[PDB]
RNA sequence: GGCCUGCU
RNA sequence: AGUAGAAACAAGGCC
């Protein structure tokens, strides 16, 4: 109902009519972009000198019917002022902490399902078993290797038809994967996933993450293990070896 | 006593303690003003290495254009451009022969690749020069600025939404008596023939900041989008040879780059016998763009593409072809100050052609004269040779020929040589029987460059024996040793939000563990400055503290309301678990276990107001310009909490003529959001066709109404409405 | 962990005595004729030692000290230092 | 189909080399073009003084690097460094717990024997009764918070024709149009010539030398860490609690501190309070020996607008800071301060007791957002330096299979040459090391300049060659007169990177043998 | 005096 | 004045 309605809404007024018209499916990416907010040079330069303002974040319309324009003492949470190109309202950072001590509250036991690498790696690293460090010369050489220690053996565009079947059924088009393995990880990934409300877009990104197998040339000495890999950091040094063992293991 | 570290090197060699002669814990130099003075400077440099060539004035732009090729050859250690094209075609000639098959399939990818190239991937690049208004923009707008004005022409080729038709529409554009711009002040006006030849064929030139190693500040320029596609597949054609030359260094990382140098050195000292001597040359380049000539680029692709479709070849050849007659713009202009008076003024650069000398010093009204002749429209054209590194790879590709032409199959004497090229920097390994076979060596090397355009800068260069060199700021003493000087300044809080603040501190000190040679003891300390700075930066105190902040009063109700208190993040004013068992886990997740129900939920609420993704390439991406390097994006690990927001916008549009750009911006977003809607997968994969938004738009909403009824929420009275709405809303659309 | 203690010896009967233990931690000692008996750790003390003894740290120098003061005869034992990890003990002879 | 037609096809003929008239033409013959030892006959034919010819390097050829002659060089730093003092009240409250004014009252209540104050050393450029008058100002405004009911967080100061010649307010000269501004025979460029060439002194190298010093506090309080679970954890735990204790009392980490505070107020300030003047008081704390908390208080600054758009823009501000040090000793290191006399301290001493001036170096300065930024994030020279130290250590302790850290911080018996002196050169422990390396990464952030950058690469590269050279590795050289030109051009005017060329030219002259 | 902007 | 260094800041524009 709404989303045709605010459809109508737009080619009401005759420039955002002439936009739905004359633009083409194929420039949507495009005009998506089309901005004049240029891409920052410094970043942290910016990041230390907005964070002294009043209002240096930015939020959502719906944040001026959820969170109060001011604090108990009156500091003020929100302003309307919108963004420069964008109908978001610029926010003070107390806004943040004040949702994370009265906002709304939700059900998050599915973020460890959706995030599936991240609370992998970190079961992993809780059950493992450190041992005694030994100081000798290490003889780093460089070697290509995975990092990503979930990889189902599918590349970027291999994986990324199951990922769109799994998340967007219906914009698959002709493709219908062929691969049983395609087959099983898309109900596997369906009965799991069916119901969570995080974003679309991040549950692609994060199926991309875990399905699809990435490499990288990286300076080592023994291991060579996927899961030996993610702790490289700890185990190996410049004159040190750590013996460690994963939980997995 | 008298401290002084320098004698510390006494004990310790040079290279085992190199980290102490990089000051990069200060602010690196910054240019103030206008770079015209440089661009002036740089175009007169390029123009007088060349003086020799021959003049020309061109029958299309009118503009005098100088070709050095084939010139008299150098009779002094000058840095010279005068190359030959026999020679050049040789060495290519003996590189293909020694890699044969290197160019017919470098160029089957690449015929593969420009065929199935899209448009939308020019969107995919920093700030260009936009000629519709004549000044940087990004990527997509100046994208979308220029099909609109093609559109508005007639220029409608494009509309397949293929890359290779958008560069006919451009070519077709070059034979037009008369296009039409919008200027805001909107008013329509029209530019001839030669105008937007020369706006087509022009360059717009900046001053490079944040540049250590270098007391003079330097120039770079920036194309316009007419021709960015064809560079596009020439880098593409160049990435696909250097790939399959493993003399190149370009195209791979700095590890890759390492190992390649230790194989590259193995291989030439452990050959050489007891006999052979061996000299490692750390050599760099003087002026490298300027000396590289873009006609020599067009021979060096016309020779690769032989035997290759006609239309293949015509479209590889018209990038050098706009490069030989590339324009740059002055730049900003000139700013000038009256004491007396009192006051101040600025001179856009387009005056210098007319303007009097009077008001400039000596340095630059001699600069101005000598760069007056060149002076077309305001611009000045620059043929003989690239500006900044816009065909890195094909220079990269030259200097592999350069060093495999004495593969001593083609030196035919005892002494040979080999080594590593990444443009503007090489090393050079070569062996000979005796320390005049080196000598006849790297004369010849030296000499054979010279033939090709490529000096070698004999002030920033020497020669020892083999087992200590330089390259990139990587230093090899029979191994390369960590300086972690050059990744100090990557150490601080990034500035994209908390979150990824948080996520790329630790990732970079995992990395600079890694691969830096970072200590466990120095690790740890990084770890405690970079959360004392984040705590100080982002007004997120410990809140056991009584440090009084514009946000100390929140997070320390939050504070007290929380039981298990280890589980709040730093953001919100809680302890820090990091350490280096830790440094590859996201905050959320490594205090998961510890949140309380309550806050664990309010932070990771979808319906948060805070969190915003736009594309599935800037979900997790940010993108860091290195010190001593070219911009790089990295992939944080991180979890959508409440603290992943996006800071304030510029806002200063808003007091500038160009103020519609935001108006135009709010109705595309609008509309992006409506489609996203109606066509949930519009980011993840962007959707293709050539039928219109609201086509698509009422159709899907026919069909979901329907489906949605026939199980769901929908009733007949709801499904109807939507069928005599989207009626309504085509009727709408006929009028 | 590894433990060294240092400051036991021969002492006079009222006599005073500073323990240190270079590395919780507890204080536990032996006498030549039993097993092991708690002295201190952290603050806790046992009833024979309570008043006489106390038990400090010093994080930053990573030590934990026992200041043993009106020693008594049967004070006397191995003082062994304990890491939650065992020191070798220092004597302690009181008389 | 991709054709080239029309105007396109005539740029392309006209992009050849000089001897073809036509695209069609050239690629028939680079089609046609087959190798026939053409680069032979050009390199037979080219003149022989093309070469690259090898200078050998030996140990008489380098020649020590000549530094630029005129006045003295003068101090730059944003606050005073060697001659600083310290205002203190032994409160328990940590670094960032407080309220900054009310601590520095409190710390300038601790002090008896206020003077009125006088001209000591003047300005010898500005208007030093403004000086002055602003001093008494700041300290009325003070007493004016100290009467009322809680002190302010933070305090704006009145505008007054003394501050705002201090500050440099409506000096820019106003931003007109060409067409109205031509016939002004004054009317030229901005000023852009080389800066003005000044010859080191000796005050640099003395503030290095008790940069470098132990102190009597501990000058970082750093924050916490998960607790250590892994072996290799505790034995990273054990390095950085010995360098902590080896760093932590020295001035350089004082200095640290100090530019943290200072720049991040200012920082804070600019970005908060655009339009109007704001008071900050410089404050530190540290913990003594007994471990009671303190809290320093070295003076004050007075920030000015701060209406910066471009990384470049400057604020300006007015920075006063007690000392006990005579400025008529060394003048020519306070070129641009102006000097008063404040009061009269007494510190105990067996010589009855002193009873020494007490004076108040005040002088105009500015920053820049970027150099703001910068200078906040002076804590990564502890990295920098102790980074270095580690390597030092690992690479050690890569030779004897156990770490070593032990016993270099304590049996002390290796040492690394780290200073000469008239007798020789002189070694000092591992810890003296760390406290160089650090005051070195210190100087650098607080003195950084194009002039260092430029420096550092074109002597790290000499450097370079001199290791060969030591190494037995027959160095050779294509010019190294051009090197020597290129490190040259950099020693301009700026003190820190002088005092570097001359270690260079000493280090030269102790290696070499 | 009143209001707008701080990478456009 | 001051910062800074091959050109700039020491607020800008709009009424």
């Amino acid at each position: 109902m709404e989303r045709i309605k605010e459809l109508r809404d737009l080619m009401s007024q005759s420039r955002t009519r002439e936009i739905l018209t004359k633009t083409t499916v194929d420039h949507m990416a495009i005009i998506k972009k089309y901005t004049s907010g240029r891409q920052e040079k410094n970043p942290a330069l910016r990041m230390k000198w907005m964070m002294a303002m009043k209002y240096p974040i930015t939020a959502d319309k719906r944040i001026m019917e959820m969170i109060p324009e001011r604090n108990e003492q009156g500091q003020t949470l929100w302003s309307k002022t919108n963004d420069a190109g964008s109908d978001r309202v610029m926010v003070s950072p107390l806004a943040v902490t004040w949702w994370n001590r009265n906002g709304p509250t939700t059900s998050a036991v599915h973020y460890p399902k959706i995030y599936k690498t991240y609370f992998e790696k970190v079961e992993r690293l809780k059950h493992g078993t450190f041992g005694p460090v030994h100081f000798r010369n290490q003889v780093k050489i460089r070697r290509r290797v995975d990092i990503n220690p979930g990889h189902a053996d599918l590349s970027a565009k291999e994986a990324q038809d199951v990922i769109m079947e799994v998340v967007f059924p219906n914009e698959v088009g002709a493709r219908i994967l062929t691969s049983e393995s395609q087959l099983t990880i898309t109900k596997e990934k369906k009965e799991e996933l069916q119901d969570c409300k995080i974003s679309p877009l991040m549950v692609a990104y994060m199926l991309e993450r875990e399905l699809v197998r990435k490499t990288r040339f990286l300076p080592v000495a023994g291991g060579t293990s996927s899961v030996y890999i993610e702790v490289l950091h700890l185990t190996q040094g410049t004159c040190w070896e750590q013996m460690y063992t994963p939980g997995g293991e | 006593m008298d401290v002084n570290p320098t004698l510390l090197f006494l004990k310790v060699p040079a290279q085992n303690a190199i980290s102490t002669t990089f000051p990069y814990t200060g602010d690196p130099p910054y240019s103030h003003g206008t770079g015209t003075g440089y661009t002036m400077d740089t175009v007169n440099r390029t123009h007088q290495y060349s003086e020799k060539g021959r003049w020309t004035t061109n029958t299309e732009t009118g503009a005098p254009q100088l070709n050095p090729i084939d010139g008299p050859l150098p009779e002094d250690n000058e840095p010279s451009g005068y190359a030959q094209t026999d020679c050049v075609l040789e060495a290519m000639a003996f590189l293909e022969e020694s890699h044969p098959g290197i160019f017919e399939n470098s160029c089957l990818e690449t015929m593969e690749v420009v065929q199935q190239t899209r448009v939308d991937k020019l969107t995919q690049g920093r700030q260009t020069y936009d000629w519709t208004l004549n000044r940087n923009q990004p990527a997509a707008t100046a994208l979308a600025n220029t099909i609109e004005v093609f559109r508005s022409n007639g220029l409608t080729a494009n509309e397949s939404g293929r890359l290779i038709d958008f560069l006919k529409d451009v070519m077709e554009s070059m034979d037009k008596e008369e296009m039409e711009i919008t200027t805001h002040f909107k008013k329509k006006q029209r530019l001839n023939k030669r105008s937007y030849l020369i706006r087509a064929l022009t360059l717009n030139t900046m001053t490079k900041d944040a540049e250590r190693g270098k007391l003079k500040r330097r120039a770079i320029a920036t194309p316009g989008m007419q021709i960015r596609g064809f560079v596009y597949f020439v880098e593409t054609l160049a990435r696909s040879i250097c790939e399959k030359l493993e003399q190149s260094g370009l195209p791979v990382g700095g590890n890759e780059k390492k190992a390649k140098l230790a194989n590259v050195v193995r291989k030439m000292m452990t050959n050489s016998q007891d006999t052979e001597l061996s000299f490692t040359i750390t050599g760099d380049n003087t002026k490298w763009n300027e000396n590289q000539n873009p006609r020599m680029f067009l021979a060096m692709i016309t020779y690769i593409t032989r035997n290759q479709p006609e239309w293949f070849r015509n479209v590889l050849s018209i990038a050098p072809i706009m490069f030989s007659n590339k324009m740059a713009r002055l730049g900003k202009g000139y700013m000038f100050e009256s004491k007396s008076m009192k006051l101040r003024t600025q001179i856009p650069a387009e005056m210098l052609a007319s303007i009097d000398l009077k008001y400039f010093n000596d340095s630059t009204r001699k600069k101005i004269e000598k760069i007056r002749p060149l002076l077309i429209d305001g611009t000045a054209s620059l043929s003989p040779g690239m500006m900044m590194g816009m065909f890195n790879m094909l220079s990269t590709v030259l200097g592999v020929s350069i060093l495999n032409l004495g593969q001593k199959r083609y030196t035919k004497t005892t002494y040979w040589w080999d080594g590593l090229q990444s443009s503007d920097d090489f090393a050079l390994i070569v062996n000979a029987p005796n320390h005049e076979g080196i000598q006849a060596g790297v004369d010849r090397f030296y000499r054979t460059c010279k033939l090709l355009g490529i000096n070698m800068s004999k002030k920033k260069s020497y020669i020892n024996r083999t087992g200590t060199f330089e390259f990139t700021s990587f230093f090899y003493r029979y191994g390369f040793v960590a300086n972690f000087s050059m990744e100090l300044p990557s150490f601080g809080v990034s500035g994209i939000n908390e979150s990824a603040d948080m996520s790329i501190g630790v990732t970079v000190i995992k990395n600079n563990m890694i691969n830096n040679d970072l200590g466990p003891a120095t690790a740890q300390m990084a770890l405690q400055l970079f959360i004392k700075d984040y705590r100080y930066t982002y007004r997120c105190h410990r809140g056991d503290t009584q440090i009084q902040t514009r946000r100390s009063f929140e997070i320390k109700k939050l504070w007290e309301q929380t039981r298990s208190k280890a589980g709040l993040l730093v953001s919100d004013g809680g302890p820090n678990l990091y350490n280096i068992r830790n440094l590859h886990i996201p905050e959320v997740c490594l205090k998961w276990e510890l949140m309380d129900e309550d806050y664990q939920g309010r932070l990771c609420n979808p319906l948060n107001p805070f969190v915003s993704h736009k594309e599935i390439e800037s979900v997790n991406n940010a993108v860091m310009m290195p010190a001593h390097g070219p911009a790089k994006n990295m992939e944080y690990d991180a979890v959508a909490t409440t603290h992943s927001w996006i800071p304030k916008r510029n806002r200063s549009i808003l007091n500038t003529s160009q103020r519609g750009i935001l108006e135009d911006e709010q109705m595309y977003q609008k509309c992006c959001n409506l489609f996203e809607k109606f066509f949930p997968s519009s980011s993840y994969r962007r959707p293709v066709g050539i039928s219109s938004m609201v086509e698509a738009m009422v159709s899907r909403a026919r069909i979901d109404a329907r489906i949605d009824f026939e199980s769901g929420r929908i009733k007949k009275e709801e499904f109807a409405e939507i069928m005599k709405i989207c009626s309504t809303i085509e009727e709408l659309r006929r009028q | 962990v590894q433990l060294q203690e240092s400051g036991g010896g021969l002492v006079q009967a009222g006599a005073s005595l500073r323990l240190s233990c270079a590395a919780f931690m507890g204080w536990f000692r032996q006498a030549p004729g039993q097993e092991r008996e708690f002295v201190a750790a952290i603050t806790y003390y046992a009833d024979s030692a309570k008043g006489r003894f106390t038990i400090s740290r010093d994080s930053a120098k990573n030590t934990v000290y026992l200041q043993m003061n009106s020693l008594k005869p049967e004070d006397t034992a191995v003082y062994y230092c304990a890491a939650t990890y065992w020191g070798q003990g220092t004597q302690v002879t009181v008389s | 189909r991709f054709e080239i037609t029309g105007t396109m096809r005539r740029l392309a003929d006209q992009s050849l080399p000089p001897n073809f008239s036509s695209l069609e033409n050239f690629r028939a013959y680079v089609d046609g073009f087959e190798p026939n030892g053409y680069i032979e006959g050009k390199l037979s034919q080219m003149s022989k003084e093309v070469n690259a010819r090898i200078e050998p390097f030996l140990k008489t050829t380098p020649r020590p690097l000549r530094l630029p002659d005129g006045p003295p060089c003068s101090q730059r730093s944003k606050f005073l460094l060697m001659d600083a003092l310290k205002l203190s009240i032994e409160d328990p409250s940590h670094e960032g717990e407080g309220i900054p004014l009310y601590d520095a009252i409190k710390c300038m209540r601790t002090f008896f024997g206020w003077k009125e104050p006088n001209v000591v050393k003047p300005h010898e450029k500005g208007i030093n009764p403004n000086y002055l008058l602003a001093w008494k100002q700041v300290l009325a405004e003070l007493q004016d918070i100290e009467n009322e009911e809680k002190i302010p967080k933070t305090k704006n100061m009145k505008k007054t024709s003394q501050l705002k010649w201090a500050l440099g307010e409506n000096m820019a000269p106003e931003k007109v149009d060409f067409d109205d501004c031509k016939d002004v025979s004054d009317l030229k460029q901005y000023d852009s010539d080389e800066p003005e060439l000044r010859s080191l002194a000796s005050w640099i190298q003395s503030e290095f030398n008790k940069a470098c010093e132990l102190t009597d506090s501990s000058w970082i309080e750093l924050d916490e860490i998960g607790e250590d679970v892994a072996p290799i954890e505790h034995i990273a735990s054990m390095r950085r609690n010995y360098f902590t204790a080896e760093v932590s009392h020295c001035r350089a980490t004082e200095y640290i501190m100090k530019g943290v505070y200072i720049n991040t107020a200012l920082l804070n300030a600019s970005c908060a309070a655009m339009d109007d003047f704001q008071l900050i008081p410089m404050i530190s704390k540290c913990r003594t020996k007994e471990g009671r908390r303190k809290t320093n208080l070295y003076g004050f600054i007075i920030k000015g607008r701060s209406h910066l758009r471009n990384d470049t823009d400057v604020v300006n501000f007015v920075s006063m800071e007690f000392s006990l040090t005579d400025p008529r000793l060394e003048p020519h290191k306070w070129e641009k301060y102006c000097v008063l006399e404040i009061g009269d301290m007494l510190l105990r001493s067996a010589i009855g007791q002193v009873s020494r001036p007490m004076f108040l170096y005040v002088r105009t300065n500015g920053t820049s957002k970027i150099k703001m930024k910068w200078g906040m994030e002076m804590r990564r020279c502890l990295l920098q330096s102790l980074q270095q130290i580690e390597s030092m250590i690992e690479a050690e302790s890569s030779v004897k299979e156990k770490d070593m850290t032990k016993e270099f911080f304590e049996n002390k018996s290796e040492t690394w040459p780290i200073g000469e002196s008239p007798k020789g050169v002189e070694e000092g422990s591992i810890g003296k090391v760390c406290r160089t390396l650090l005051a070195k990464s210190v100087f650098n952030s607080l003195y950084a300049s194009p002039q260092l950058e430029g420096f550092s690469a074109e002597s790290r590269k000499l450097l370079l060659i001199v290791q060969a050279l030591r190494d037995n590795l027959e160095p050779g050289t294509f010019d190294l007169g051009g090197l020597y030109e290129a490190i040259e051009e950099c020693l301009i005017n700026d003190p820190w990177v002088l005092l570097n060329a001359s270690w260079f030219n000493s280090f030269l002259t102790h290696a070499l043998r």
